[PDB]
């Protein structure tokens, strides 16, 4: 699947056009995206977790509490298993993430989730022939705070790679959990990518 | 196949008064990297939408013509904080000399990511005008520009950076002595040994990883012993990496190091004095 999740918030379209305009490409309402803008302007969210499904999140916490950061969880988790799903919204209490993105495209029950006080989204999608720079999120996240990847245990050398690339082309850092010799800092290495 | 089809449409809608069709556009320029979109995406470079200056100046990079170094450089002083790093980051992938001097007014921005990826750029570049800047990137406040300073100090290699290098060894955040340590690995200065040595009894088991590296890529023997008790480290990969950097430095200071380790050493340090005094 493909929603976000958020916190209860509190008091929260300014001079911003391009970052509401880059949302409407995965973002359906144009207030939807409007909303989910303010999603990552208010708490300026420093750090983006990465991960799929348990303990590798609290790892990935211990390392976003591990740099003063405000941070952001994103994760696939597909299908259910009691809590996952009920303890998406208990992050917020036991992590503190500002906003829970998980990655089911139809039936998206997110009113199970909206239910009890947690803001939510939709759908976004996954591979693309060069159509919409998704990857471009993490660059209106880096203006609204995002200093750093987090890349949980677990993740893939394809997730490895996307995360350690969009971290070379957004001036972002990435912490791992290759993640052992000279390729656990090949963003900054190798701070401008190749062919 | 790289059809013009597609290409002169992408760039035709680069003056779409949609913002979100422009930079969409832009980067399928970027993507599919066809020299006849340099001009429109110079053009694009001061669109009203600062997210389409973003998508032109990154696809410029893509394309890596000659022809947008001299743009880019004047969108350094985009007044977005993101076009002028992605401005920064696509002069660092054309790589032109031209764009040393305005990346060096980079390294003097306010987004503390421009600065640093100026940094990181001045660092492909390896233009040596770039290294006295760089130095004083070291001190940044932010440490990642000290760490992306101390990155492109060592891919540059120039031997002045090696006692900035030195003294960031000593620095309170432990990513800008990582690569304070990479660095001086690469400059290969022995003048880093006994710095890099007092390294070696860092906190941070990433500065021990990396001063263990450095001085196997230095290849001095001052470093032998210290890299003895490195084969100690609690840390799994600074121990591997020690293994890794006496292999480097051979001869019979690591040989008689190994067979007192063959015989007296215990552990990880018994476990590849045998293996290189296997494999000599
Ligand atoms: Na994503």
């Amino acid at each position: 699947a493909f929603l976000i999740v958020k916190g209860p918030s509190e008091k929260d379209n300014e001079q911003d056009p391009s970052a509401i305009a880059f949302l409407k490409q995965f973002a359906r309402n144009h207030e939807k995206a409007e909303r989910f803008f303010e999603l990552l302007v208010r708490e300026g969210v420093e750090a983006i977790i990465i991960a799929r499904g348990e303990r590798e999140i609290e790892q990935a916490a211990k390392l976003a509490r591990e740099k003063g950061f405000e941070a952001l969880a994103f994760l696939a988790e597909y299908e259910r298993r009691d809590r996952q799903f009920d303890d998406i919204i208990e992050y917020f209490e036991r992590y503190g993430f500002k906003a829970v993105i998980v990655a089911k495209e139809l039936k998206q029950a997110a009113q199970k989730i909206e239910e009890k006080g947690f803001k939510a989204l939709a759908f976004s999608g996954r591979i693309d022939q060069e159509n919409h720079n998704i990857n471009d999120i993490f660059e209106l996240l880096q203006r609204q705070g995002l200093r750093a990847i987090i890349a949980a245990t677990g993740l893939s050398e394809r997730e490895l790679s996307w995360a350690q690339r969009a971290a070379q082309q957004y001036g972002l850092d990435i912490i791992f959990a290759f993640d052992e010799q000279d390729n656990r800092f090949k963003h900054f290495l190798e701070p401008i990518r190749r062919q | 196949h790289t059809d013009p089809e597609k290409v002169e449409m992408y760039i035709k809608n680069l003056q779409d008064d949609s913002t979100t069709v422009r930079f969409n556009a832009a980067y399928a320029l970027g993507k599919i990297g066809d020299e006849r979109a340099v001009e429109p995406l110079i053009k694009a470079l001061k669109d009203e939408d600062w997210l389409v200056r973003f998508s032109a100046a990154r696809a410029l990079g893509e394309i890596g013509d000659e022809r947008a170094v001299e743009p880019l450089i004047k969108a350094l002083k985009d007044e977005d904080s993101s076009v002028r790093f992605s401005a920064a980051y696509a002069l660092g992938k054309i790589g032109d000399e031209r764009a040393v001097e305005p990346l060096i007014k980079a390294l003097k921005d306010e987004d503390p990511r421009v600065r640093r990826i100026a940094a990181g750029a001045l660092g492909e570049i390896g233009d040596e005008r770039a290294v006295e800047p760089l130095i004083k990137a070291l001190k940044d406040e932010d440490p990642y520009v000290r760490m992306a300073a101390a990155y492109a100090l060592g891919k540059i290699g120039d031997e002045r950076a090696v006692e900035p290098l030195i003294k960031a060894l000593k620095d309170e955040d432990g990513y800008v002595r990582r690569a304070a340590a990479y660095a001086l690995g690469k400059i290969g200065d022995e003048r880093a040994v006994e710095p890099l040595i007092k390294a070696l009894k860092d906190e941070d088991e990433n500065v021990r990883l990396a001063a263990a590296q450095a001085l196997g890529k230095i290849g001095d023997e001052r470093a032998v012993e210290p890299l003895i008790k490195a084969l100690k480290d609690e840390d799994r990969y600074v121990r591997l990496t020690a293994a890794r950097a006496l292999g480097k430095i051979g001869g019979e200071r690591v040989r008689a190091a190994m067979e007192k380790l063959a015989e007296t050493g215990t552990g990880f340090a018994r476990k590849v004095a045998v293996n290189y005094l296997e494999t000599h």
